[PDB]
């Protein structure tokens, strides 16, 4: 009961799931074969690992999670890689022919002849579940298939499953990694043709997670190993809820029910802290005061904007590890007493809690010190249009110029394709103007 | 009049309602096993009140608990007295209702109702005389809310001429799950104003304050607001469960409380305060002071139409009536003068555990429009800009619901005001 189905999609989206579940592995006792010593209920249980995890009648422990790509060779090193065993081949589906960074290619000419394939294999996980919760879907913006494959999945599941929950973990693009010029128009197609099919969507800011592991980490260059193992901390801290159980444990829809105040506003911000090498982390123990004063720094945000330039409709912090209500409370007060922290005046301003008491894990070989406490605020400010903002200037400059329409028209797409999903993005940052007017 | 029926749903409404069971199982001698062990026949006078008699000489709670998620009646099921309940009476779902007033009233509520109903019958089968029914519940949640509200209105179509009594947990931002807690709580005191005869307003806001305030608790848990809860359960069904003159049963007590039929929201108070000796005159003082009401309203701001007073443990009678004399002729401004002798008092012999005596107070004052009025603005405050709403209409409701809500809970709130100024 409450299963979780995790799926990945394209390079980004099935990377940071390597690195996810690698890290859910070790934060349950998971070994890479999938054997779970600790778990006394052979073949299946009602734990809360198990809205992850399904079991096999060997012991195995088994990712609620389908991974698919349209070219093979990131997909091929999950097949070959550390964590084989752990997953049923049927559940890594590849084709032979990525979308070439072209959100037409991802929806349409190559997506389409996965799609039913892809379906089935998800099918498959929902049937082995007594009472699924929803799906999260972890997917780039920028590319072919994370942007165009990632829209008729959605499209899809929304038809075949109803209203059954859908987030997403959707990486917006940063130029430091980057990889295509048309990323703008791939971001805007996908976020206006998935926007009413998802109930909730987590944006990671490639460049914030760049400049944290830069700044934080003091890693030179970061690459996408680097970005992915920062990722998952934050995404792990945001299902801690759904794997762990715990008397101060506060269940993710608990906070979606105070994070989403109309349909379409359903983009929080994510901060999350501490991030600190081993080296600095040794012999200095941040309180739990320090590490969600952090939450309030601009710097530890995962999406790039200014939440004190905005107004804030929602403010949930998640705890793990060493972490006591009366502690969070009095860190709290303080912060209220000294920060750009404003309500819309329809909102009521009081931040909402949960405590996950199973201590962070971190990966071997990483960079992140292993602390005893950590947390990750979400937050619903209207600051977090400033990113569309980005996106729909680039898309702008491009589009009036017709740049690069042609690879798009080429696969099928119309020019009216493109305005509609302008359009509804400068309905969406209107919509988030007007929210932070006041009453009259 | 003998049987009552008591029925405690979703997560608050089962743990304060577990604690009540532990409680008053303890005043009456029944261990967790439900066998006997006091050492007075007034624990067993009227123990059918609240208890069936199994085989062995065995007592079990006429008690239904309701849930549309197992959790926390896995907890109760757990819990110390846990073995008590009749385990045909757990009737729970597996959805949850997410505080969502719409799935506990309309959809995930809707599905589960009808079992729950079977078992209710089923208990009222074997009663003698059924009374009525008391339920335990929170208003700001999904599943005690609009789930429970869903059930009074079927029992009291089932059974229309019997009493139905409301212990009504009401939200505060101060101890708050979630924003939507004044949409569940408008919506449920508009059920609440048609379809009880009788509801103890048991205000989070109160039990926080009393916590913090009070008994010097930094950091007050819900376990801590229950105490206060259980510790006034128990003392506002003493009347019920022992032998006595006044308001021995569900129906004279809303004979001598109500005075008009939607003015049945009660104010209850209890003394001493606890988380060694206390006088007659102190005992008195304290139950009639604000600090020591579970409805953050104050007492001054309005006018006391109906008082009931309870006092239990040994202590002169005598000085009793004349101490609660001497608070009406000495503050008699705050009694209305049109409904003469409008403070009635009890005594019983057994006092609580871990005390030598204790009173409780259960007044109907019109200045509990303050609570109804503080919900009211915090519904508004969201309400004008349709904010939260679709978590609502997603399940079929619509905005008009919340219109009418709104309006009948202004309409209560006037009616009050108008008594206070006659
Ligand atoms: N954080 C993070 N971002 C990534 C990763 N891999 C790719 N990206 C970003 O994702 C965007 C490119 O999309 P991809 O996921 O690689 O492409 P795709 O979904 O496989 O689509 P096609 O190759 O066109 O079929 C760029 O903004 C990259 O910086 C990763 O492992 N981690
Ligand atoms: N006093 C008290 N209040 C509670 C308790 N549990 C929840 N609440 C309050 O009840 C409301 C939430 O509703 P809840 O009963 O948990 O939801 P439900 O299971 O859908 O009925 C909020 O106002 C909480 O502050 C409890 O054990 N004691
Ligand atoms: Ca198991
Ligand atoms: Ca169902
Ligand atoms: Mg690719
Ligand atoms: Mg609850």
């Amino acid at each position: 009961m409450r299963e979780c189905i995790s799926i990945h999609v394209g390079q980004a989206g099935v990377q940071i799931g390597n690195a996810c579940w690698e890290l859910y592995c070790l934060e349950h006792g998971i070994q890479p074969d999938g054997q779970m010593p600790s778990d006394k209920t052979i073949g299946g249980g009602d734990d809360s690992f198990n809205t992850f995890f399904s079991e096999t009648g060997a012991g195995k422990h088994v990712p609620r999670a389908v991974f698919v790509d349209l070219e093979p060779t990131v997909i091929d090193e999950v097949r070959t890689g550390t964590y084989r065993q752990l997953f049923h081949p049927e559940q890594l589906i590849t084709g032979k022919e990525d979308a070439a960074n072209n959100y037409a290619r991802g929806h349409y000419t190559i997506g389409k002849e996965i799609i039913d394939l892809v379906l089935d294999r998800i099918r498959k996980l929902a049937d082995q579940c007594t009472g699924l919760q929803g799906f999260l879907v972890f997917h780039s913006f920028g590319g072919g298939t994370g942007s165009g494959f990632t829209s008729l999945l959605m499209e899809r599941l929304s038809v075949d499953y109803g209203k059954k929950s859908k987030l997403e973990f959707s990486i917006y693009p940063a130029p430091q990694v980057s990889t295509a010029v048309v990323e703008p128009y791939n971001s805007i197609l996908t976020t206006h043709t998935t926007l009413e099919h998802s109930d909730c969507a987590f944006m990671v800011d490639n460049e914030a997670i760049y400049d944290i592991c830069r700044r934080n980490l003091d890693i030179e260059r970061p690459t996408y190993t680097n970005l992915n193992r920062l990722i998952s901390q934050i995404v792990s801290s945001i299902t801690a809820s759904l794997r762990f159980d715990g008397a101060l444990n506060v269940d993710l829809t608990e906070f979606q029910t105070n994070l989403v105040p109309y349909p379409r506003i359903h983009f929080p911000l994510a901060t999350y802290a501490p991030v600190i090498s081993a080296e600095k982390a040794y012999h200095e123990q941040l309180s739990v005061a320090e590490i969600t004063n952090a939450c309030f720094e601009p710097a530890n945000q995962m999406v790039k904007c200014d939440p004190r330039h905005g107004k804030y409709m929602a403010c949930c912090l998640l705890y793990r590890g060493d972490v006591v209500p009366k502690d969070v409370n009095a860190a709290i007060a303080t912060i209220k007493t000294k920060r750009s922290i404003q309500f819309v005046d329809w909102c009521p301003t009081g931040f909402k809690v949960g405590i996950n008491y199973q201590p962070p894990t971190v990966v071997p070989g990483g960079d992140l010190a292993k602390v005893q406490r950590a947390v990750c605020m979400l937050s619903n400010t209207t600051a977090i249009a400033e990113a569309w903002a980005r996106l729909d200037h680039k898309f702008d400059l491009m589009y009036a110029k017709r740049a690069f329409v042609h690879w798009y028209v080429g696969e099928g797409m119309e020019e009216g394709e493109f305005s509609e999903a302008r359009e509804d993005m400068a309905a969406l940052e209107k919509d988030y103007e007007e929210v932070g007017v006041d009453s009259v | 009049m003998r049987e009552i029926v008591h029925i405690q749903a979703g997560q608050c409404g089962n743990q304060i309602g577990a604690k009540f069971w532990e409680v008053i199982s303890d005043e009456h001698g029944i261990d967790p096993t439900g066998s006997y062990h006091g050492d007075s026949d007034l624990q067993l006078e009227r123990i059918n009140v609240y208890y069936n008699e199994a085989t062995g000489n065995k007592y079990v709670p006429r008690a239904i608990l309701v849930d549309l998620e197992p959790g926390t009646m896995d907890s109760v099921r757990s819990g110390p007295f846990g073995q008590i309940f009749r385990p045909d009476n757990f009737v729970f779902g597996q959805s949850g209702a997410g505080n969502n007033w719409a799935k506990g009233h309309y959809t995930e509520g809707a599905e589960l109702v009808d079992s729950v109903l079977d078992v209710v019958r089923k208990e009222s089968e074997s009663c003698d005389c059924l009374q009525g029914f008391q339920l335990t519940h929170s208003l700001g949640g999904g599943t005690g809310s609009g789930m429970g509200t869903l059930l009074i209105s079927k029992i009291r179509e089932e059974y229309p001429d019997r009493i139905m009594n409301t212990f009504s947990v009401m939200p505060s931002p101060k101890v708050s799950d979630t924003v939507v807690e004044p949409y569940n709580a408008t919506l449920s005191v508009h059920q609440l104003v048609e379809n009880t005869d009788e509801t103890y307003c048991i205000d989070n806001e109160a039990l926080y304050d009393i916590c913090f305030r009070t008994l010097k608790l930094t950091t007050p848990t819900y376990g801590d607001l229950n105490h206060l809860v259980s510790a006034t359960m128990s003392g506002v069904t003493t009347c019920l469960r022992f032998p006595g003159q006044l308001n021995a049963d569900l129906r004279k007590l809303a004979v001598n409380m109500v005075p008009f039929p939607r003015l049945h929201f009660f104010m209850p108070g209890f003394a001493p305060l606890t988380s060694r000796a206390l006088t007659v005159p102190e005992l008195t003082q304290q139950m009639f002071d604000s600090k020591n009401m579970m409805a953050a309203c104050d007492p001054r701001h309005g006018r006391y139409l109906t008082v009931a007073a309870i006092f239990r443990g040994r202590m002169s009678m005598k000085e009793v009536d004349e101490q609660m004399l001497n608070v009406q002729n000495k503050n008699s401004s705050y009694f209305v003068e049109w409904i003469p002798n409008n403070v009635k008092t009890a005594v019983c012999d057994i006092p609580p555990r871990g005390l030598k005596m204790s009173a409780t107070f259960i007044g109907n004052s019109t200045a509990i429009q303050e609570l109804f009025k503080r919900i009211s603005e915090q519904f508004t405050a969201m309400f004008r800009r349709k904010a939260f709403l679709h978590w609502y209409t997603g399940e079929g409701m619509d905005e008009m619901e919340f219109t009418e809500a709104e309006s009948n809970m202004n309409d209560l709130v006037s009616e009050y005001q108008q008594y206070q100024d006659a």
